[PDB]
């Protein structure tokens, strides 16, 4: 039972899936049906959904995972899709406008593996 | 002297009329309409007058001035009306010099305005 | 000018303007001791401006088919048209043409009131191009007008495509003084507007649009032109090659 | 700095033709303004 | 009485009531927007909660962080009155407390009744549908220049659509770092005790729940827009219609009173 | 209306006189009335505007022979109903007929308002209590049409509930039923015209109201006869 | 009518229309160079209702009580009763009965506004009976019209007298050609002024009229003779009336 | 109406009545389409209070009790004084407006308060 | 009048003629009228108004003796622009310069009112292209506050998208008031004299460069180099 949550758009709502992919803080961890209750943090990445056997895959923009005792996961993120997914002016703008400016360095290490 | 303490006092009045306008549904005021707002609205009740109390010259150019250069917006508003028997009072007590020179003078010089603006002060605190 | 109408002939009539000669019949009567009405004008005050323009018609093929046509002027006060002689006219004539100050220094010009602006006979006397071209016309300014307050914050779809049209078919509109066009010339610049070939055009460049079009059709497309002056209809081949010729001035 | 805002500059690059709403979350208007005992300091944007 | 003032007079008010009509329907048209980002938001909330109820979190057992939710804008009906108040009756039990008020027209009750509460407020917002970088940056703030996390305890004031045509002043409670991990049923989840993610689950539910009070605020705010303007145009009713009819018993007695003076007059 | 009494007076027939228009009978008696010297009265007319409207109209009556039916075109100066024109005027109108271009907009002849146009006679002691309550639940029902365009233009249609989207499907189609074909602009419709009579329209619409005919479609309606003439066009859209 | 009042009898007379008369008194006098006043009528409008509607009244026991009874009519244009006419015959008749279109299309009839309206001479001129099941009912709906107004937050005090006028103008609506004797008008006013009929749903409010005058046909045929032969309410039948209304 | 021959008192408070009902009166459109929620509490409450001003200064009168069916109550001067004076400050600002309609004195209007209230 | 037309045609020069007031003219004509045993006219006036005006103005024109330059005070009866007075003189002006009662008390002077205010040498073909396009502009940006006003005091200046031109009102109104010596004793503000071609190039630029500084500092200015001067002195 996944729960895919974003402020404007709900994407699941305790629908059946087999097994989801959530970049945690860690590493990119396939979360099991009967997996053990835990909470971790979710950096950008890929979002993968295994409805049976079909395969759904999204970009998300970083929030929070929550494996429920009942089994239920609980995925959220400011913006969530591959189909409907370039920008390098902010290597030299932002990079090196360094004195919001001074960590300006997150921006290079989401848009890398967005073409990924 | 009359014409001192009141430059452009007229023409605000009639422009603080406008400003009431906007003024009726409760929308926070900017710096180019807060202070209007509340000089503005106690000069309205700094002008008001008894009848058969007429006031002279020299009791005029005082009470216009602590409105115009700045001094009676500290003031509360219920409070306008006992501070004009009040700051009048005050001078004919202390600066009784300064009243028999508007009178006979007639016109407000340098030296006079002066003096007026340090005497205002004194009144407003204590 | 009846002498033109009853020999074949074909003659417009201004008066510039009735509401001084009403004025005048006025002083007469008042003078001439008679029973005084509404606002110092005698009784038939209204008699008198009847008798007038009721003389403007287009005769039958009987006699010589000769026509004369009226354009009355009258200046209104404070823009109020209830008034005595105003509504008089105006319950004789066959239309009216309104001009509002509002638009006139707003940069309509000329300023007309197309709400309250409007010909009886209409569509029988218009040229059977421009009829077709501006069918619609008419009533996308009609409720452009009454869309036109919603700028003031969120558009959705169909209100959004409505304020993006006549905002550019106002705007074209526009007409210089002492610059009349003819009818030849009026229907490329019609067209483009109705259909929406102009949609995508920032308005600063709108007017100077009017002109380099006009240039390029005169120029290039002569043919397109003088079928349209000559026959004055506009066919399934002609008007398709009108796109044409539209679409690719867009381009460029 | 703040965790919310090591979110934010992620779903700032999402941003990446047909974005319609989408347009609307991209950016706000922000003017906070300290205060005092009321008095407030210089309102500056966020 | 005048002839032209009550002309005048029945203009800037026949147009008041195609105004107040034009941002009923602004106001009707943008529910649609209301009713979705409500729901979005509410799903969100459960997704959200759901580890803050398994995980069985509350209060610690004088310092509490009172942050206020409504807009700048006005005619919205008693949206800002009601809320103002909730918020004054439950600062009365606890009048030890700091309050950083979102939107002027909730600050303005709140500087009468209590002036020095007031330590933050947010201007201009409430014009839009609310967004996660607008709250974001709010809690940035609040978490920065406020110093939220050395609070014991969090309270968000908005607004609920319980109904289509009535809304609900509400509360919710924020939990800071410290009362996450010592929530009886943490150790429920497992969570490595070192990746800090107690205190990066408040500086995240922080941002959240101000937009999911947000959400439902700016909606059930709109929701009552459209009735608050609804009863307006009907109220200007009674009025282009009412002086319309003044306006004629003007009209005819002006034609009579300036034709009797020339029938007097011609009698000599 | 001399010439319309006579086909009365002597023929008993139901004559019909049309006067166009009704309020230059009004004005053109003030003209004359200052003309001759007499005081104007108020708002500028003839003092003896009670008696000229009556003079006229009063001969416009049902003798025991006949009858004759005026249909006056009425102007209303400024949009002005306390006018003394109009005022005067309307004392003596019966029923009136408005043709809105609100109507015509949506292609619907004659462009008759269902709403704005009255009648004195609408009572269910002269029509009928059969008549009259059919009247009452078309117009009510059309009134409940109206008030839903609010929320129509916006939401779209899903949010009418069980009695709102049932009445609403009438009510497209009542709208429609309406519409006739007349036999003058039969050279110019080519649409041959239908005179649909009294007895039959009470009967059609009580029919629909009852919801009898929810099946037949909303285009078997747009400019037909009597309630047959809906039914052989109901099966011939369908081939 | 005078003779009927002459000779110790009773007439009603009903004057209709007299804004069409001064119409037609304005009509002579301009034709006569009368010098035009307000609305262009004479100076003398006001002497011509004047000494017509005072010819009305209840004479002495001396000279004989016969009464004439008038009932002026006027037409307001656009409900403007502060017109010339219309206030001039208000200044001479002793009462005013004001019929609002507002409430003539809704249905509510006689659109008798309660705001407007008034009898100089209540108690005076009104049956005893209706006196005491009227405790100042007049009032009552004319405040009631507040709540009807501003109400449209959900109150239960002031809001709960919202469904006693509703009913109460509603069971008031009485059709035309239908007159009803005094003895059947007392007891649906009863049912008002404390709300005996707030179980009734707004839709056979009328209903209850035709069915309870039937419960009087004859198995409530007692009641009826009292009232129509005495006229007046007493402590025996007022703790009668409460048992009767009381089965529905 | 001078505080000459009724005193400083009366004049006082009948001016304050009178300064209140205008503003009221000069909100009487502003009211009548937004309504009283568009109003600062600054208004809000003037506003709430002259609605009480204007429904007290109703009276019944001996006369017309023959019609209208409400006992005429007369009140003398000295008592009228001190109690629009009371409402002023807003020593009643918790009664509802209906209990000033038509009545005498104040302590008439807490008898109609409380007989209202239950 | 009689005066000044010997100095048009037998002395061969260029005269000026100030009148003061025309107004008072026609309302002699009023008194006289009843008097002399006339039906009045409407509002009272006289039968004889478009003529009387007419045998006045007339004797006003240019013609290929002489020239006349006449500058005309009309007085408007209650402000009121539709009083057969200043209604027939419009007709007989070349330009006007309509005084109103509301700009006054704005602060600015005079009290012009550019709304009113026309002249048919407003022409692409006299002024010059630029000096019109310029003036055209001017007149864009004032009319739409007359009409979007009613969303400011409803609202303000929040829900303007526009938004910049809707400023420009409160600018540009300012910046046409002008310094005069003559009315010395109403402000004792020193007047100050511009010319044609320096108002011109001043305001294309406004119309949004000189728009950093808000309210004071186009107010009671010289041309485009007193704004200069008094931007600096921050108030």
């Amino acid at each position: 039972k996944l729960q895919f949550a974003l402020p404007h758009e709900t994407l699941y709502s305790g629908s059946e899936v087999t097994q989801v992919n959530l970049p945690a803080k860690s590493g990119r961890i396939g979360v099991l049906a009967n997996h053990v209750p835990t909470v971790e943090q979710l950096l950008p990445g890929v979002v993968e959904v295994m409805e049976g056997s079909n395969s759904k895959k999204f970009f998300i923009s970083g929030g929070f995972a929550t494996v429920q005792p009942d089994s239920q996961l609980c995925v959220t993120a400011i913006e969530a899709l591959e189909s409907f997914s370039i920008k390098n002016l902010l290597a030299e703008a932002k990079k090196n406008v360094s004195s919001e400016a001074a960590e300006a360095a997150i921006q290079v290490e989401v848009l890398e593996n967005l073409q990924s | 002297a009359l014409k001192q303490v009141a430059g452009s006092l007229k023409l605000f009045l009639a422009q603080y009329r406008e400003v009431a306008a906007f003024a009726q549904f409760g929308s926070d005021l900017d710096a180019s309409t807060k202070q209007t707002l509340v000089r503005g609205e106690r000069l309205t009740q700094l002008l008001k007058q008894n009848q058969y109390s007429p006031l002279a010259t020299e009791e005029q150019v005082p009470l216009i001035y602590a409105g115009v250069n700045g001094h009676l917006d500290g003031i509360e508003l219920s409070r306008i009306g006992e501070f004009e028997s009040s700051f009048l009072s005050y001078l004919k007590s202390n600066h009784n010099e300064l009243l028999t020179e508007i009178r006979e003078k007639g016109e407000l010089s340098k030296e006079l305005l002066a003096s007026l603006k340090s005497a205002t002060e004194s009144f407003v605190a204590t | 000018g009846e002498w033109f109408r009853d020999n074949g002939k074909h003659a417009l009539i201004v008066y510039d303007d009735l509401s001084k000669q009403a004025v005048a019949y006025r002083q007469l009567s008042l003078l001439l001791r008679r029973p005084p009405g509404r606002e110092a004008y005698p009784g038939d005050v209204f008699y008198l401006h009847s008798r007038l323009l009721e003389r403007a018609a287009k005769l039958s093929e009987k006699e010589g088919s000769g026509s004369l046509t009226a354009l009355p002027v009258i200046e209104t006060q404070g823009g109020d048209v209830s008034a005595y002689i105003p509504t008089n006219v105006i319950s004789i004539t066959d239309g009216q043409i309104f001009l509002e100050a509002e638009l006139f220094y707003k940069g309509i010009r000329p300023a007309i009131n197309v709400g309250l602006s409007v010909s009886r006979v209409g569509s029988a006397a218009q040229v059977k191009a421009l009829k077709q071209v501006a069918g619609s016309l008419k009533l996308f300014l009609a409720q452009y007008r009454e869309v036109a307050a919603f700028a003031q914050s969120d558009l959705d779809a169909s209100t959004k495509q409505t304020l993006v049209r006549g905002e550019r078919l106002t705007q074209l509109l526009k007409q210089n003084q002492y610059s009349p066009l003819a009818t030849e010339e009026q229907v490329p610049l019609i067209y483009a507007g109705v259909n929406g070939h102009l949609d995508g055009i920032e308005l600063s460049r709108i007017g100077e649009f009017e002109s380099s079009f006009l240039s390029y059709l005169k120029s290039n497309h002569n043919e397109l032109l003088t079928e349209i002056r000559e026959k004055g209809e506009l066919s399934k081949e002609l008007l398709a090659s009108l796109k044409s010729a539209t679409e690719s001035f867009v381009a460029t | 700095i703040s965790y919310a805002a090591y979110l934010n500059v992620a779903a700032q690059a999402i941003r990446s033709e047909l974005q319609t709403s989408v347009l609307n979350r991209s950016q706000t208007d922000a003017f906070y303004t300290q205060y005092k005992n009321a008095s407030e300091p210089t309102p500056i944007t966020k | 009485a005048t002839l032209k003032e009550v002309e005048m007079r029945l203009k800037s008010i026949k147009n008041i009531e195609k105004i107040t009509k034009t941002m009923k329907i602004v106001a009707s048209t943008r529910l649609s927007k209301a009713e979705k980002a409500k729901i979005s938001a509410k799903k969100m909330d459960e997704a959200e909660q759901l580890f803050y109820k398994n995980a069985e979190t509350k209060n610690l057992d004088p310092k509490e962080l009172i942050v206020a939710i409504t807009s700048d804008k006005g005619l919205c009906g008693s949206i800002h009155s009601q809320l103002a108040k909730a918020v004054r009756r439950h600062l009365n039990d606890q009048p030890n407390a700091d309050i950083v008020t979102i939107g002027d027209k909730i600050k303005m009750q709140l500087l009468r009744t209590h002036p020095n509460n007031i330590k933050l407020s947010i201007n201009g917002i409430g014009k839009d549908a609310p967004t996660f970088q607008e709250s974001a940056l709010i809690a940035d703030k609040l978490l920065s220049v406020m110093k939220a996390g050395t609070y014991p305890k969090i309270s968000i004031f908005y607004n609920d659509p319980v109904s289509s045509l009535s809304f609900e002043p509400s509360e919710k409670p924020i939990f800071n770092a410290k009362t996450i991990e010592q929530s009886p049923s943490f150790g429920k989840f497992e969570i490595d005790t070192d990746a800090n993610v107690p205190r990066d689950l408040f500086e995240y539910t922080l941002a959240n729940q101000m937009l999911t009070a947000m959400a439902q605020g700016y909606a059930a705010e709109i929701s009552a827009r459209r009735n608050a303007m609804d009863n307006a145009s009907k109220n200007a009713g009674d009025m282009i219609n009412r002086y319309s009819i003044l306006y004629n018993r003007t009209r005819q007695a002006v034609i009579t009173n300036e034709l009797v003076d020339i029938i007097t007059g011609a009698s000599s | 209306l001399t010439i319309a009494e006579y086909f009365r007076d002597e023929e008993g027939q139901d004559v019909l006189l049309f006067i166009d228009n009704i309020f230059r009978f009004t004005q053109a008696g003030s003209e004359v009335s200052a003309l001759l010297g007499r005081i104007p009265s108020a708002v500028g007319y003839q003092p003896t505007l009670a008696t000229d409207m009556g003079l006229l109209q009063e001969r416009i009556t049902t003798t025991k022979k006949g009858s004759v039916t005026s249909v006056q075109a009425v102007y209303v100066p400024a949009d002005d109903l306390t006018d003394p024109a109009p005022a005067t005027t309307f004392a003596h109108l019966d029923a009136t007929t408005v043709l809105s271009r609100g109507i015509s907009e949506l292609g619907i002849y004659p462009a008759v308002d269902p709403l704005d146009s009255k009648s004195r006679l609408l009572d269910a002691a002269v029509v009928g209590q059969e008549h009259y309550d059919v009247a009452s639940k078309v117009q009510e029902t059309l009134q409940t049409y109206k008030s839903l365009q609010d929320i129509i233009a916006i939401l779209g249609m899903d949010e009418l509930s069980e009695q709102d989207k049932l009445t609403v499907e009438r009510a497209r189609k009542i709208q429609r039923f309406l519409s006739q074909p007349f036999a003058v602009a039969e050279v110019f419709t080519g649409i041959p015209g239908k005179l649909v009579r009294l007895k039959d329209t009470v009967a059609s619409f009580k029919a629909v109201l009852e919801g009898k005919y929810d099946n037949i479609p909303e285009h078997a309606f747009y400019m037909v006869g009597g309630i047959e003439d809906v039914v052989a066009k109901a099966e011939k859209l369908a081939a």
